[PDB]
C-alpha cells in the first residue's frame, strides 16, 4: 500500500483502510481524489 | 528542467508542518530520526556547523564583559610570566602556554559565573581541569591573592616546598588540588563515575549532592584514549544530568573530529551542544535568507579552516565568502579587517555562557559542549617562545598588544606579573564573583570532620577463633564485612563494589541483605537505595567507583569506605595508572585481589593465574600490601586499616588484600600475634629436631604446603623447624630498606634492626609463595641467614589441578623438603646422598625446564 | 511516555518504505532533504535507532548455500562433544572449570562462518583472523576432533595441560603454538586489538609487502564484554581507516555472568546507537524465520511496536517462563497482537526463535557484511543464554549421578547416544564414508583448510645487520648525546639493510618531537591513507595520544612473522611511565601471542624526566616489565650499549635463532658524554654487567654499580671517593639488574636440584667480587636489590628513586631521592667504616660536606 504520510493521516481521520482503495497516482500511490471516491461509494451503501 | 512530481512533495512539506501543530519542534524531531533510521535499511543518507544554541534562545549575559577582559588578559599574561621565568632558569623545567591560551575564555566564564566552590551544603562543583592549563589555574589563584609571587617563580620547583606541581597533583598539594588528569583518558572516564556516586549519596540519603556538577575539561587529541570515549553510554544509563564534558577544539585529516565527536556522543543518548561561531556571525547568519553561508560552512572540512587562521581578511573574502554570490554580497560591504575580526566560539564568552547554562537546564542525559577554538591564540607565529632566550621579546610584545597588558616596553624585559589593588573595580570584581560562587576554586579539605566508632578487633571475634569447617580467605573477607554492617557508626558508608562475578566471591549473601544500587525503575534489592555497586565486566569502571568511593572523605567530608573485589589478575595489571593517580587523589580504600595465586585459580590458565600483582602494587608509595594465609589474619588487617584510614590518623593510604578461592583449615589467632600480623611476619610454630634446625617462611594458600614440608623434615629427616607467617613480605622489605636508609645517615649511631631480622634468627630458610620468586627474595638483605633460599611461580600459567601446577610451579612440601636438605648438606650436617634421594622419592624432574621458559 | 504516539510514526515510516517501492533511494533521498530543509521551522539531529527486527527482510535474503539437515546434524555433534569435555572434567572434581551454556547461544553463528566463510591459512595470505571468545573453547576443540585434528586422549584432559597431553582453557598460542593465535579470554582487549590488526592488514597492501586484500578479522564477542572501556574507546578508528576487512560479531544473549547487561533497557538499542553514531555498518539479527509470517500480516504495526518497547528485563523473564506466559505477557499486551496468536498453541508460540539460532538469518548478515565496502560492519546477534539445556545451565549434577540433564540436550538436538551409553559421557565421531565427514571436510577444504591453526617460525631468512653496521655508535660521541638519540641512530641504521628496512614498523603515540622521530618522518614517512610525506606509502605509524591503541598495532606487527609468515620489526616508542602501567594487560597477552619486538620506554627515569612530576617521573617500569616471562628488560646507560642491545635482540627474535621474547628498552632524553665500547664488552653489555674501569686507592677498595642516567653519577662518585678519600673501585655498568637476577635464579635453581654437582656460578657472582658494593639507579631500590643473593659482597647498599614524583631541577631530584654522588660516596664510606678500614667521622663529615639532611623524610613517605 503507497500512499503519502498527508493521505495516510486523512484515511485515519475518516476512519478509510488504504488497503480497500486502488491508487491513481505515479506508481500507483492512493491519492486525495481516490480516497475521496471510496467515501463517495460507501455513503451509498445505505 | 526543475525536478519530477510537485504534488507528493506538498504533500510530505505540508504534513510536517501538521506536525508543529500537534506539538512539534521535540515530536517532528522523533518522526525525523525514526523515518532516518528505516531509511539507511533502504539505502539512503549530523547537524550543520553552526551553534546548537540561535541567538534568539541565547541569555542575556550577567556579567561585565569589559572588567573581565581586563582580569582574564592579567590571568593570561601572568600564566605566561610563570612559564617564561621557569624558562630562563635553562633547567629543563617544561610548561605550556598555548594550550591555556586557547580555552582561558571557557575556563573564565566558568569561574566568574559557574563553578561553585565548597560550601555549607556540599563538596561544589568537581572539575577535572586540563593538566596543561595549570600555569592559568596558578595565575587567576596568584590575582585572588591565595599564591605569593614567591610560588610563581617556584613553578615546576617544588622539592624545597615554596612551589607548584607541573599539574593536579593533590599528593603533592593537598590543600589545593582535588583530581589528578594529566594521564590523559583517566579525567573523562574518573569524571563520568564521580557523577553517579554523587548520585548513589543522594539516593542513599547520605548527602544531598542535586546541586553539585561534575564538570570534566577534555582537548579533542585526548578523547583518541579508549577510556575517553570507552564508558560514555553510561552517562545515559544512569541519567548523569549532574555531568558535563568540555571539549577544547582547536586530529582528523580530511574530516571534522567535531562531527566524529557528536555522532558518538549523539548516538551513546548525550545531550551534544556545539559553539562554533562568535557573535560577529551572528548579522551575516541572519540576513543570510539563501542558506549559502550554512552550506559552505559545512563544506569547508577541518584541514581548511587552520588554512584560513594563516592568512589575511582579503583571502577570507575570495576563498570562502567568494564561492558563492549570496554569501559574497553578505561581506561586500564589509573591510578586510572587519571579515578577518570574525571569532570562534570558544572565544566568545556570550556563546560560552548560553552552552554552560543550557547544560545547566539539561535534565536526563549528560552534556558535551564541543567548543571551536584557535591553537596558540594571539601568540602570533610562536603557536617558538625559545627566542626570549636568544632576547627577541617580539612574540611577548606582541601578546602585550594583542590583549591591552598594562605593562610597559621598558618593563617587558624583566618579566613583570600584574596585580589588582585592593579598592580597583578589577580587584573587587574578581572576588565578588567568586564569593557569590561560596569561595575558590579549586581548593582541599585533606581531612573529614566526624568521629567515626569503628568497630574493635573483638567485633570480628568469630574469625580469630578456629574455624569449625574449612574456608577460604575470600569467605573471612566477606564475614569482614558482615561484621562491619553491624557496626551502626559505619555499616551505611561501606560500599562494596563487584567488576560483575559475584558468585565467585560469595557475595550473593549480601545481596538480600543490602542490596544492589540501580537508580532506575524496573529474590534480592535491586533498587535506588542498593549498597553493592555492580559494574559489570568493567574493571577500569569499578575502579574509578572505587576512586570516588575512597576520596568521598575530602571531597563531600563524608567518609565512605569502598572494597572492590575482582580477580587479581585485572588489578593493577589492566588499571595500573588508575591505581597511581588513586595514590594520587589520596584514596583511602580497600582493594581485594580475590581469586589470586598462579596454582590457586588452577583452571583458569595463562591470563588469570596471577603469581605478581604484588610485585606491581609494591611500586605505589601509598598502597599496603598483605597475602593472608589464614581467616584471623584477614580480621586482623582489616580492622588495622579500617583504623589508620578512617580512625583519627586518618593515614592517606590504600590496602590492597589478595584473598583466595581455595578451602583448607583455618586456625585460631596465636595469643599477642595482631603486631607480627599487621608489621608483615610472626613465629606460627617451633618443632623439635636432633639432626638439624631451618627456618620455614610462607604465604596465602601455599603457607599449609611449607607447615606439611616442617612435618615431613621433623618426621623423615630428624630436621627442626621455626614456621612463619609471612601476612606481608612487602611490608618487611620497606621496613628494612628504612632501616639501613637510616643506619647509612647515621654513621655515630647504634644500627637499627629490621623487624624480619628481630623476629628471624640465623639458621638456614626456605620460602614458599604463590607469586614469583621476587615477592620472597625482596627481604634477602634484612634475613638475617647466611642461606636463604626462596621457591615461587616465575614462568606463565596453565591449566591444571592445583597438586599440578603447585609441582610445576615448584613450590609444595617436596621441593620446600629437597631445598631445606640441600642447605644443611652444604653445611655438612647432613649426606648430600640424602637430598639425591629425596628427590626421586618425592618424584621431582631436576632436569625438567625452568617453569619461567616453560 | 517516550512515544508520543506510535500509530502516527507507523504511517511516517510506511509512507518512505512504499516511496522506495516507486523508484526508491534515489527518490527517497530527495524527499528526505527537501523534507529536512523544511525543517527551518523546526530543529535538526544525527540518535537513529531502527525498530526491534531483522535489518535483512526476508526479501532481501540471500539463498542458503549449504546443506541444512546435514549441517544440523555436525552442529549437534560438535555441541555434545563440547559438553562431554567440559562434564568428563567436572567428573574428576579437581577444580577445573569449563563453561557450556557460552558455546550453546553462539554455536550456531560459529557454525555458519565454519561451512561457508573462515578462509583458513593459505598460499596468498593468512586467511581469515578470527578472535574466538575465550569461554566457546570446547566448541572449538570439539569441532577440531570431528575434523581428526585433536584426539579423544587430548578432550580428556582439556585444562590439565602441564604434563603435555591436554588442551588449554582459553586460547593461549604460548600453551598451544601450532592451535591457537589470538588471545581474547581477557575482555575488552580482543575487540580493540581486532581494530588495529585490520588496520596493519590494510598497511601491509598498501605499503606492497603482501596482498592481505582476501583476509578479513573477526572479533567474536559478547554483549556483557562491550562494558570495557577498550570494546568501543577505538571504535571510530575503524571508519576513519575504512575498515571494511574488520567485523564485530556481539552475541546479545542480554545476560553477562551475574544477571542482564541493562535490564531496563535494550543492550542491543545501546550497541546499534553508538555503532551506528561511530560510522559503523550495523546488522541487527534479531528473529528467526517462524516470526516472518507474523510480522509480514501485521497491517497494524502493534508487533513491532511492541517489540520495540519491551525492555531486556521482560525479554529474559519470558525465556525462563513458558508459551502461556508470552501469550498473556507479551502478545496480550495489545488486542492486535493477541489476536495474532489467538488461534496458536502455547507450545507453537514457544517455539517463535530469535535470530542468532536461525542460519538463513545469520547466513544473510555475513554476506552483507562481505559486501559492505569504507566502513566496518557490526552484526548484533540475538540469542538465548544457556539454550537447549533446559534451565539446569547446575548441569554438573553428573557428580550426584543425575543424567536427567545430559538426556535432555541428547533428546533437544537428537543426538545419536542410546540411554545405556549415556552414563560412560561418550564421544561422537563421524567415520571415513558418511554423508558428515564428507561434508565437514569438504566445506574446509573449499576455504583453504583448517582454522584455528598457527606457524610458530617464519620460513624467510633475513640478512641481518652485523654490529659493525652500527659502527658510529660503537665509537666515542663527538658531541653530547642521549640514549633516546642513539636508539634513532640504530633505526638508522636498520633503515639502510636492504633485507630488513622496509620490516621495520616504527610506532609513536603523538609527542614525535619529545623523541627526536621528525627526522624519520621526512625519511620514511607516516602512515596515512585517508587523511607532507603523508601518505599510503608511509612507514611510520601515528597513533596520537593512544597508548592501547599503538600497542595494539605493535603487537600486530610484532606477531606478523606467525599471523602471514611476514616478519614485521616493530619500534613502539612513548612515554616510558604509559606502558606497562597503562597497557600492562596487553603486554602480557603479547606474551601469550609469542610477540616479538621492541617496547622502548622514552622519558624513563624518576628523576631525568625531571619537571613534569608525579603522573610522569618512572622509576617503576622495570619492576613491572620484569612480571612478563619472555620480556628482555635492558636500562642502559651509553649510546654503544644501545647498539649492543638492539642488534642482540634483532638475532635473537628475527635472526635463525627466532627465539619467542620481546624486548623492553628504557631510553632517556638527558644530554651526557658518550664514551667508545670497551673492547670485548659485548658479551658483559648483552648478560647483564661489566667492569668500566678500576680507579686506585690505597686506603680502600669497593664496588659500584650503575644503570642508565645515574651512572655517570656513580662515576662521578668514583673519581670522589679516589681523589678525597683515597678509596679504589671497580666501576660496573649494569646494562640489566634483571637479566642477572633471572641468571641468578636459574643458577640457584639448578643447584637446589643437583646437590651431587659442583655448584654453578650466576654470571654477576663472576663478573664481580668481595668488596663491599654501593648500587643506584634512577628506580625504586628493589631494581637493583633483586639481585642480592647472587652478589659476592658481605655488604650490598642499595640506592633508588622509591616514592611519588616532583617537579624540579635534575640536581634538586637526584638529591632529593638519594641517589646522586654525593649520597654514592656517603654509602660507600659508610661500609669501610662498619668494616673499621676507616673512621666513622669521616662518614659523620661527608654528611655534611656533601649538604645531606640525615633526617629528611624518606622519599617514599614524602
Amino acid at each position: 500500500v503507497h500512499a503519502t504520510p498527508l493521505i495516510r493521516r486523512l484515511a485515519r481521520e475518516f476512519g478509510v483502510n488504504l488497503a480497500k482503495v486502488k491508487g491513481t497516482g505515479r506508481k500507483g500511490r492512493i491519492l486525495r481524489e481516490d480516497v475521496q471516491a471510496y467515501v463517495k461509494e460507501a455513503i451509498k451503501r445505505a | 528542467p526543475n525536478d519530477v512530481d510537485p504534488i507528493e512533495t506538498r504533500d510530505w512539506l505540508q504534513a510536517i508542518e501538521s506536525v508543529i501543530r500537534e506539538e512539534g519542534v521535540e515530536r517532528a524531531q522523533y518522526l525525523i530520526d525514526q523515518l532516518l533510521a528505516e531509511a539507511r535499511k533502504g539505502g539512503v543518507n549530523i547537524s550543520n556547523y553552526i551553534n546548537t544554541i540561535p541567538v534568539e534562545e541565547q541569555p542575556e549575559y550577567p556579567g561585565n564583559l569589559e572588567l573581565e577582559r581586563r582580569i582574564r588578559s592579567a590571568i593570561r599574561w601572568n600564566a605566561i610570566m610563570t612559564v617564561l621565568r621557569a624558562s630562563k632558569k635553562d633547567l629543563e623545567l617544561g610548561g605550556h602556554m598555548a594550550s591555556f591560551q586557547s580555552s582561558a575564555t571557557i575556563y573564565d566564564v566558568c569561574f566568574n559565573h559557574f563553578f561553585r566552590a565548597r560550601n555549607e551544603q556540599d563538596g561544589g562543583d568537581l572539575v577535572y581541569f586540563q593538566g596543561h592549563i595549570s600555569p592559568g589555574v596558578y595565575a587567576r589563584a596568584f590575582l585572588e591573592g591565595r599564591l605569593t609571587q614567591e610560588q610563581l617563580d617556584n613553578f615546576r620547583q617544588e622539592v624545597h616546598g615554596n612551589g607548584l606541581s607541573s599539574y593536579p597533583h593533590p599528593k603533592l598539594m593537598p590543600e589545593f588540588w582535588q583530581f589528578p588528569t594529566v594521564s590523559m583518558g583517566l579525567g573523562p572516564i574518573g569524571a563520568i563515575y564521580q557523577a553517579k556516586f554523587l548520585k548513589y549519596l543522594e539516593h542513599r540519603g547520605l548527602k544531598d549532592t542535586s546541586k553539585q556538577t561534575v564538570y570534566a575539561f577534555l582537548g579533542d587529541g585526548e578523547m583518541d584514549e579508549p577510556e575517553s570515549k570507552g564508558a560514555i553510554t553510561i552517562a545515559t544509563r544512569e541519567k548523569l544530568d549532574n555531568l558535563v564534558f568540555v571539549i577544547n577544539c582547536n586530529v582528523t585529516g580530511n574530516g571534522k573530529i567535531i562531527n566524529e565527536l557528536e555522532g558518538i556522543f549523539e548516538g551513546a543518548g548525550w545531550n551534544v551542544i556545539k559553539v562554533m561561531w562568535g557573535s560577529r556571525w551572528d548579522e551575516l547568519l541572519r540576513k543570510d535568507t539563501s542558506g549559502k553561508l550554512i552550506q559552505l560552512m559545512n563544506e569547508t572540512v577541518d584541514g581548511d579552516y587552520q588554512t584560513f587562521k594563516s592568512k589575511d581578511g582579503a583571502y577570507v573574502r575570495e576563498h570562502f565568502f567568494g564561492k558563492y554570490p549570496e554569501t559574497a554580497a553578505l561581506v561586500a560591504d564589509w573591510t578586510d579587517e572587519q571579515i578577518w575580526a570574525l571569532n570562534r566560539g570558544g572565544h566568545d564568552p556570550k556563546k560560552i555562557y548560553a552552552a554552560f547554562k543550557k547544560a545547566q537546564e539539561t535534565k536526563g542525559k549528560a552534556t558535551v559542549i564541543l567548543a571551536h577554538t584557535i591553537k596558540g591564540y594571539g601568540m602570533g607565529d610562536a603557536a617558538i617562545a625559545h627566542q626570549v632566550k636568544k632576547m627577541n621579546m617580539d612574540g611577548v610584545r606582541h601578546i602585550r598588544d594583542r590583549f591591552n597588558v598594562p605593562v610597559s616596553d621598558a618593563d617587558i624585559e624583566k618579566l613583570p606579573y600584574i596585580t589588582f589593588p585592593e579598592g580597583s573595580e578589577e580587584h573587587t570584581y574578581l572576588h565578588a564573583q567568586r564569593q557569590k560562587l561560596h569561595g575558590y576554586l579549586p581548593s582541599r579539605q585533606p581531612n573529614f570532620t566526624e568521629k567515626l566508632e569503628l568497630p574493635s578487633l573483638q567485633d570480628f571475634g568469630a574469625l580469630l577463633e578456629e574455624q569449625s569447617k574449612e574456608i577460604s580467605t575470600t569467605i573471612a573477607f566477606v564475614r569482614a564485612l558482615n561484621v562491619m554492617l553491624k557496626n551502626k557508626s559505619i555499616k551505611d558508608r561501606l560500599v562494596p563494589i563487584i567488576a560483575d562475578e559475584a558468585r565467585t566471591f560469595g557475595m550473593e549473601g549480601l545481596f538480600r541483605q543490602i542490596g544492589i544500587y540501580s537508580p532506575n525503575g524496573q529474590y534480592y534489592k535491586e533498587d535506588e537505595k542498593g549498597q553493592i555497586l555492580q559494574e559489570g565486566i568493567n574493571e577500569l569502571g569499578a575502579g574509578c567507583s572505587w576512586l570516588a568511593a575512597a576520596t568521598s572523605y575530602s571531597t563531600n567530608n563524608l567518609p565512605m569506605i569502598p572494597f572492590y573485589i575482582y580477580y587479581s589478575m585485572f588489578g593493577f595489571q589492566r588499571i595500573g595508572d588508575l591505581c597511581w593517580a588513586a595514590g594520587d587523589q589520596q584514596a583511602r580504600g580497600f582493594l581485594i585481589g580475590g581469586t589470586s595465586g598462579r596454582t590457586t585459580l588452577n583452571g583458569e590458565g595463562l591470563q588469570h593465574e596471577d603469581g605478581h600483582s604484588h610485585i606491581q602494587s609494591l611500586t605505589i608509595p601509598n598502597c599496603i600490601s598483605y597475602d593472608p594465609a589464614y581467616a584471623y589474619e584477614v580480621a586482623v588487617i582489616m580492622h588495622d586499616g579500617l583504623e589508620r584510614m578512617y580512625g583519627e590518623k586518618q593515614e592517606n593510604v590504600y590496602y590492597y588484600i589478595t584473598t583466595l578461592n581455595e578451602n583448607y583449615h583455618m586456625p585460631a589467632m596465636p595469643e599477642g600475634a595482631e603486631e607480627g600480623i599487621r608489621k608483615g611476619i610472626y613465629k606460627l610454630e617451633t618443632i623439635e629436631g636432633s639432626k638439624g634446625k631451618v627456618q620455614l617462611l610462607g604465604s596465602g594458600s601455599i603457607l599449609r604446603h611449607v607447615r606439611e614440608a616442617a612435618e615431613i623434615l621433623a618426621k623423615d629427616y630428624g630436621v627442626g623447624s621455626d614456621v612463619y607467617s609471612v601476612t606481608s613480605f612487602t611490608e618487611l622489605a620497606r621496613d628494612g630498606q628504612d632501616c639501613e636508609r637510616w643506619n647509612m645517615l647515621h654513621p655515630l649511631e647504634t644500627p637499627r634492626v629490621p623487624y624480619i631480622a628481630q623476629v628471624m634468627n640465623d639458621a638456614p630458610a626456605v620460602a614458599s609463595t604463590d607469586y614469583m620468586k621476587l615477592f620472597a627474595e625482596q627481604v634477602r638483605t634484612y634475613v638475617p641467614a647466611d642461606d636463604y633460599r626462596v621457591l615461587g611461580t616465575d614462568g606463565f600459567g596453565r591449566s591444571d589441578s592445583r597438586e599440578n601446577l603447585r609441582h610445576h610451579f615448584e613450590v609444595d612440601a617436596s621441593y620446600v623438603v629437597v631445598a631445606a636438605l640441600g642447605e644443611l648438606a652444604k653445611r655438612g650436617e647432613i649426606d648430600k646422598k640424602v637430598v639425591a634421594d629425596a628427590i626421586a622419592k618425592f618424584n621431582i624432574d631436576a632436569d625438567k625446564v625452568n617453569p619461567r621458559l616453560a
